[PDB]
RNA sequence: CGUGGAGGUCAGUGACGAAGCCUAGACCGUAAGGUCGGGUCGAACGGCCUCUAGUGCAGAUCUUGGUGGUAGUAGCAAAUAUUCAAAUGAGAACUUUGAAGACUGAAGUGGGGAAAGGUUCCACGUCAACAGCAGUUGGACGUGGGUUAGUCGAUCCUAAGA
RNA sequence: GUCGAAUUUGGGUAUAGGGGCGAAAGACUAAUCGAACCAUCUAGUAGCUGGUUCCUGCCGAAGUUUCCCUCAGGAUAGCAG
RNA sequence: AUAUUGGCGAGAGACCGAUAGCGAACAAGUACAGUGAUGGAAAGAUGAAAAGAACUUUGAAAAGAGAGUGAAAAAGUACGUGAAAUUGUUGAAAGGGAAGGGCAUUUGAUCAGACA
C-alpha cells in the first residue's frame, strides 16, 4: 500500500509494484519514462522489440557521454540505449499488472499505463581497495518501481444598473 | 520451522545491504588514515611514488 | 506517605524490581480477588492465583466469560483460561493473556496448603 | 565526572594535513581511529567548564 | 464524496475515516439532544454433553 | 524576545485528541517572535508571578552522521585462446560430459614438504550476501564425515647461549 | 653489475633507546630515526592564526603628551561616560 | 572524636536523557587493530496482545494483487513519531551566454475580513 498516486474509481484499475530491486535507477527511470502513458499491449511489444534491438529507449536525463544512434529518431532524440536488465524488470511488473487486471475482470484491450514511478532504494554498499592503501566506495543503486494501469473510458453574472439598462435598450431596439 | 526461517531471512537484510560475507564478516574501517592525511612534501624524500 | 528508611519511592528501582522479580515473587504479584460469595464464605479478599481454580472475567473485551485457569504463565505475567481464546479460519486457537487483577475467583482449588493459607490469613473455611 | 571526556589517547596531526588540527584518536581497526577528541565541540569530548 | 458515491494523490486513511465517523456520531447525538471453528466446537460440545453367544465349550 | 529545569497560581489545556511535524490559508508586533485554521500524529503539555542555568550559531581547512553535482563518466586493455553439440536448469560466454584448438615444456602452470594458516580436506543439501560481468558453479552458505605408529617425528643429547 | 667466495640463504642465539649496531650513509633498529614504540605527569608552554550563537532604542571615541637609553614589553596625558 | 573515587548493603537529587549521561542503557572493556606494551567502537522504541498476513491468484523465486488480523498495516520483524539536504511522478509557470534580491504595477491562480 501507499502508492505515489492512486486511481479514483479503483474498480477500473489494477496496480503492481516492486521494491529493493537490484537494477540501475537511472536506466530504470529512462525505461519507465519511455513506457509512460502507452497502451499496455503496445508497451509490451515495444519492450520486446527493445530486447531484440529493433527499437531503443531514449535517454533524456541521465545521458552524459552516451553514444548516438539512428533508432532515437522515432522519439526525436539522438541518445538512446537498450537496457536489457531494466526492460526485464519492467516487463515482469507489466505482466503482473496485466494478471491483476485480468483477475479483477477488466478489459485487457482498453488498459493503458496511467501511472509509473521509479525512485531510489537504499544503496548496496560494497567497497574496493585502491592504490596507496585506500578504500573507495563501490555501490549499487537499486530501485523502487510502481505502476497503475487503467481502463480507458470514453455561471451567474452580476451586472451594474447601467449594464442592465444597456442590455434592455438593445433588446427593445432589436427584435 | 518455516516461521523461524522467515525470521532469520528478515534479520539478514541489513547485513546483506552492507554486503558482508556473512555473520563472520566484521571488518572495521578507520575514520581517517594518518598515512594519507600526514603530508607536507618538502624537496627530498616522499612517502610514496 | 512512607516513614521507613528501608523503603524506596524511586520509580527506577520499583520498575527494576518488578521486571526482574523471580518466580516465587511473581506468584504473589499475580494475585486475584475473590467473588462476593467466596469473600462472605471465607472472610478474605484476595489470594494468589493457581492452576485449578475457576475465574470470571470482569474487565476487557472478554468481560462476562467464565472458565478454569489453563495455565499460570509467570514468565509473561499472565494467566490462560481454557474457555477464553482467539480463533482463526485455519482452526488455530491462541490463548488470551489475562491479568489476574482483572479476574475474580469463583471456586478455589482446595488442598492442605490452601486451607492453611486461608486460616493464617484469617479465614473461616467450613 | 571529572574524568569524562579525558579517558582517550589522542594527539593532533599538525598544521598542513588538509584536516582540522583537533587531536585525533590513534591506533587502527575501529571506527574510533582518526576521530576528533577532547574538545567541547567534539562528540564524546569534555564539556566546557565542567560542573563542580 | 465517498458517502455520497483518473489519477489522484488525495487519499483518506482508515484511521481518519473512523475518527470522522466517531466525531459525526458525537455531533449527531448533540443535534438530537438539541467463526466456523467456534460453530463446530459449539456443535461438538452440544452433541457430547439376553445378549449374544458365539462358539461353545471346546477348543477349535 | 526565545529555551531546559524549580516554588506558587490559573480547582489552566487534553483520547469530542497533548507534544511534535507539514502547510498555494488567516492575524498581531519596527523586530526578536507570538496567535489562529487545515493535514498528519497518538500522550502528555501551557499562561502569569518568581527561582535557576550545560540557555539562542552560517562560518572555527570545527565534531559526528547523512546527501549531492561530477556520472551511468573514468574505467573493468600485463600473464598468446578459445570453439561445437548434448545434459542440467526459470535462466548457461563462465556448471558437467563428450568433441576440437592451444599452453605450462621436468630451473613446469607436475609430484611432495618446512614456516604459517586451522578444517580451507571430502560428501550431501544449496544461492539472500561474497567471487569489481555472470553463475545452476565455489576455498561461499547449511548439515555431517574424516587424521589409527615399539620401527616417521617430538620425547633423549649437547652447540652458541639461557 | 656480479656469479665459487670479504658469496647467497633457513633456523637458533646475543646486543635495547641520551642505548644498540654501523666496510661510516646521521645508515639501520617492525611503512616510525635531526633522537623507536606505549602509557602517565598533562587540559604542559601562545610572542601568534582561526572562531566566538537573540532583537530594538539612546549615547558614542581614539594614530597629536611626556616617560623607563633605544627594540620588545609597560607607565602617563588626551578623547567618551 | 578523624580519613575513605576500593569492597558489601541502603536512601536520595532544582543532575543527563541514547552525538547527552561512565568508554559501555544492548551477549562493552565486547567486536576489531597491534609482535608487544596497549589502543578501542558502533549499536535502545511493531502491537494491549504475535493475534507476525491463513486462503485464492500471477510469477522459477524474491515478491505483487485480492483477502484477512488488528483501533490502526498513514503499526508488516526495513516496524512510535518520521524534519532537512537530495530524488521520483503529477499539475502550473519561466527560460536567445547564470540564478537569486529591492521598489511599483499588469496578468493567471488563490483567499480572509466586513455583510445590516
Ligand atoms: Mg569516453
Ligand atoms: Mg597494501
Ligand atoms: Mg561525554
Ligand atoms: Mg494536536
Ligand atoms: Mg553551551
Ligand atoms: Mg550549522
Ligand atoms: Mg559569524
Ligand atoms: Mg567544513
Ligand atoms: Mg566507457
Ligand atoms: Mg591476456
Ligand atoms: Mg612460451
Ligand atoms: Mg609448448
Ligand atoms: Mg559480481
Ligand atoms: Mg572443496
Ligand atoms: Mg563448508
Ligand atoms: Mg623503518
Ligand atoms: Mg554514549
Ligand atoms: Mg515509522
Ligand atoms: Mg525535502
Amino acid at each position: 500500500a501507499r502508492y505515489g498516486a492512486t486511481s479514483t474509481n479503483p474498480a477500473k484499475s489494477a496496480s503492481a509494484r516492486g521494491s529493493y530491486l537490484r537494477v540501475s535507477f537511472k536506466n530504470t527511470r529512462e525505461t519507465a519514462q519511455a513506457i509512460n502513458g502507452w497502451e499496455l499491449t503496445k508497451a509490451q511489444k515495444y519492450l520486446e522489440q527493445v530486447l531484440d534491438h529493433q527499437r531503443a529507449i531514449p535517454f533524456r536525463r541521465f545521458n552524459s557521454s552516451i553514444g548516438r544512434t539512428a533508432q532515437g529518431k522515432e522519439f526525436g532524440v539522438t541518445k538512446a540505449r537498450w537496457p536489457a536488465k531494466s526492460v526485464k524488470f519492467v516487463q515482469g511488473l507489466l505482466q503482473n499488472a496485466a494478471a491483476n487486471a485480468e483477475a479483477k475482470g477488466l478489459d485487457a484491450t482498453k488498459l493503458y499505463v496511467s501511472h509509473i514511478q521509479v525512485n531510489q532504494a537504499p544503496k548496496q554498499r560494497r567497497r574496493t581497495y585502491r592504490a596507496h592503501g585506500r578504500i573507495n566506495k563501490y555501490e549499487s543503486s537499486p530501485s523502487h518501481i510502481e505502476l497503475v494501469v487503467t481502463e480507458k473510458e470514453e455561471k451567474v453574472v452580476r451586472l451594474t444598473s447601467r449594464q442592465r439598462g444597456r442590455i434592455a435598450a438593445q433588446k427593445r431596439i432589436a427584435a | 520451522r518455516s516461521k523461524a526461517d522467515r525470521m532469520a531471512k528478515m534479520e539478514r537484510r541489513e547485513r546483506n545491504r552492507h554486503a558482508k560475507q556473512g555473520e563472520s564478516d566484521r571488518h572495521n574501517a578507520v575514520s581517517l588514515s594518518k598515512h594519507l592525511f600526514s603530508g607536507k612534501r618538502g624537496v627530498g624524500k616522499t612517502d610514496f611514488r | 506517605a512512607k516513614q521507613s528508611l528501608d523503603v524506596s519511592s524511586d520509580r527506577r528501582k520499583a520498575r527494576k524490581a518488578y521486571f526482574t522479580a523471580p518466580s516465587s515473587q511473581r506468584r504473589v504479584l499475580l494475585s486475584a480477588p475473590l467473588s462476593k460469595e467466596l469473600r462472605a464464605q471465607y472472610g478474605i479478599k484476595a489470594l494468589p492465583i493457581r492452576r485449578d481454580d475457576e475465574v470470571l472475567v470482569v474487565r476487557g473485551s472478554k468481560k462476562g466469560q467464565e472458565g478454569k485457569i489453563s495455565s499460570v504463565y509467570r514468565l509473561k505475567f499472565a494467566v490462560q483460561v481454557d474457555k477464553v481464546t482467539k480463533e482463526k479460519v485455519n482452526g488455530a486457537s491462541v490463548p488470551i493473556n489475562l491479568h489476574p487483577s482483572k479476574l475474580v475467583i469463583t471456586k478455589l482449588h482446595l488442598d492442605k496448603d490452601r486451607k492453611a493459607l486461608i486460616q493464617r490469613k484469617g479465614g473461616k473455611l467450613e | 565526572s571529572e574524568k569524562a571526556g579525558h579517558q582517550t589517547s589522542a594527539e593532533s596531526w599538525g598544521t598542513g594535513r588538509a584536516v582540522a588540527r583537533i587531536p585525533r584518536v590513534g591506533g587502527g581497526g575501529t571506527g574510533r581511529s582518526g576521530q576528533g577528541a577532547f574538545g567541547n565541540m567534539c562528540r564524546g569530548g569534555r564539556m566546557f567548564a565542567p560542573t563542580k | 464524496q465517498n458517502k455520497k458515491n483518473s489519477i489522484t494523490t488525495r487519499t483518506l486513511s482508515k484511521k481518519r475515516a473512523k475518527k470522522i465517523e466517531r466525531n459525526l456520531k458525537y455531533a449527531t447525538q448533540r443535534k438530537l439532544l438539541v467463526s466456523s471453528l467456534t460453530l463446530v466446537k459449539e456443535a461438538l460440545w452440544s452433541v457430547i454433553d439376553q445378549g449374544t453367544t458365539l462358539g461353545g465349550p471346546f477348543f477349535p
